[PDB]
């Protein structure tokens, strides 16, 4: 296991350490979506 | 054969009379229940 | 004479009675002496194990991991099972989809508030329009199945409250009868079969049906006491006077979630305390194929 | 040296070749001598019985009774079968609905006219939106199945004509290329996957694909010659380069019904001569459950 | 699981769970006085449940 950059946003690029983890926080609405990403491992994205 | 994925605990008792009571003394946690 | 026909209502039980009779039909006989059988371990202790919190149940392509569990209840001490040939009546070969239907479906989430009254859902009404299960329920006249009910509710060690989660077979609802009791009103389809969103109890004390909440524990149930556990699980076997039935016209039972001890917490602590219901039908069987019918 | 790795494209067949080699990889080897095997009885005689007209086949809650039958064809001499573990690749447990999907579905009827060109349907496109089969095809990513095709056409002993009913695997269609052949046009989704209504051939002689109708009989087929029989039946096993596949993006084969000898009859005789298609998937298996997708 | 407990004597029962185990003073259990050590000759009364 190695770390997945799920939080690979354009706004992180200058503070990359932030890509190494994504957040969860007290929701005000039920059943919200926290994060999403492709499972394709050889594809450009979090898996890289 | 060429496919491998295709190959009540409680019961009654007769109780004619009420259960009895047995002797005990000054002596495991049976008083506290997880209701 | 004395030799007769086998037509008494109690001729297929492992409990015999001594009688007296002179007519050819058995039902004419006296009530007789009552044997003294008893099974107090199917209501008072229909629990799992007749590190319990720690767990993980898998069915279909779904898996639940529960750790602040209060063990698991097996309703009336019986496991769900496909209908046996002796009890069966319909002659067509039933379809038993397995994985596509016997899995975990997670319905809408409700929010628990300091003044919440309580909620309820009907089975199988809740899934008649969900996934493959629903589709089969629509295309078939007859349906039969068991259920695994998982109710979830998290909260900090600084919150408090207690939900009573119970299953009530044949949950027939009543109306407040115009208040005065002179109006013979009836619940609309939307109240008797609320769908997957469930409904709210208006008078929890009498379960909107003229019966005491105080005695609901005589039904397969489990408690979610915030300081002890944050989820409850109940396995439910098929219950009906018939082997199969319409999933549309008849709801075998209702699930009730009622705050018996109201939610409370000091202001500043998370106020959004949701309750989520995840259910999995078990041993689903369908028969009487035809075109799809929604109701 | 001489001992190597087992990586030749022809290493899993009951037909061996004698070769010469000095590299560690087997595919580097020469073609070698060709053994002389042959199976001329799967194309020239893939018929039933390797009172034949008289019959009755039952599957699911459906039954066909054929009497002016021309026997039954088993495509390429193989019966449909659930996918075996050696060939399987996807690891989730597949769902095998059985009766609710393996049964007879009867699609729209077409009318045979003295000038009809011919029709075709794609599999499984034709059932993607029908009954429980369709529903499973939508909720699952992967699908695999066989088929039983029954084409029906009645006519008096005074009518004449002959339909060629054939199955063409991977029936890829082509366009007339703007006529001149300078336009690289392509068939629209409506022509490649006509649905349950099927489509009409514009140039039957070349099967709308640059190939001779005259040779279509090299495919599992059967004839409906009005003076001899009024129905045809063909069992088709799953055919693909993969064990399972999308029922939406890929059509394993097409069914063609072409009037090779045109319909004719003396005026006064019934002019409405319909053709009806009834199909039954066999050994349907689905996997990769998720939400429903129509395309 | 030493913390978890429940001791019963007479018609009373204590349930202790954040216990630090139990101490037996000088390693000896209470016991009615033995005849060798006894001196007073009258038969003693041993009420049992009403007092213990
Ligand atoms: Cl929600
Ligand atoms: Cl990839
Ligand atoms: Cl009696
Ligand atoms: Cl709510
Ligand atoms: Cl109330
Ligand atoms: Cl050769
Ligand atoms: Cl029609
Ligand atoms: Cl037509
Ligand atoms: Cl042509």
């Amino acid at each position: 296991e190695t770390i997945l950059e799920v939080n690979n946003l354009k706004t992180n690029e200058t503070t990359p350490m932030q890509r190494l983890c994504f957040p969860v926080s007290v929701q005000s609405k039920t059943g919200e979506l926290c994060a999403a990403f492709r499972a394709d491992p050889g594809r450009d994205g979090p898996w890289q | 054969d060429p496919i491998a994925d295709m190959i009540s605990l409680t019961a009654l008792q007769v109780l004619p009379t009420a259960a009895n009571t047995e002797a005990s003394s000054h002596r495991v946690v049976p008083a506290l229940q997880a209701a | 004479g004395s030799h007769e026909n086998s037509n008494s209502a109690s001729e297929g039980s492992t409990i015999n009675y001594t009688t007296i009779n002179y007519y050819k039909d058995a039902y004419a006989a006296s009530a007789g002496r009552q044997d003294m059988s008893q099974d107090p371990k199917k209501f008072t202790d229909p629990v799992m194990d007749v590190s319990d919190r720690v767990a993980q149940l898998t069915i279909g392509n779904s898996t639940i991991t529960t750790q602040e569990a209060a063990n698991i209840v097996i309703a009336y001490g019986e496991w769900p099972e496909y209908c046996p040939d002796t009890d069966a009546t319909a002659v067509d070969k039933p379809t038993r989809p397995d994985v596509s239907v016997n899995r975990f479906f997670t319905l809408d989430t409700k929010s628990w508030a300091k003044d919440s009254k309580g909620w309820y859902w009907k089975f199988p009404d809740v899934l008649t329009e969900v996934g493959v299960f629903g589709q089969n329920a629509q295309f078939h006249y007859l349906y039969r199945s068991g259920f695994c009910v998982h109710v979830q509710c998290n909260a900090s060690k600084f919150h408090q409250g207690a939900l009573l989660v119970a299953v009530l077979p044949e949950y027939v609802l009543g109306t407040i009868a115009g208040g005065t009791g002179n109006e013979n009103s009836h619940p609309p389809y939307a109240t008797t079969q609320p769908g997957q969103v469930g409904a709210v109890l208006t008078h929890p004390y009498v379960l909107d049906a003229g019966i005491p909440l105080s005695q609901l524990t005589v039904c397969p149930h489990q408690w979610i006491n915030l300081r002890t556990n944050n989820c409850a699980t109940i396995i439910v076997p098929y219950m009906n006077t018939v082997p199969f039935d319409s999933a549309l016209n008849h709801c075998n039972f209702g699930l009730l979630v009622i705050p018996v001890v109201p939610l409370d917490f000091n202001t500043g602590a998370t106020s959004e305390i949701p309750i989520t219901v995840t259910i999995a039908p078990m041993c689903a069987e369908f028969a009487g194929l035809r075109q799809a019918v929604k109701q």
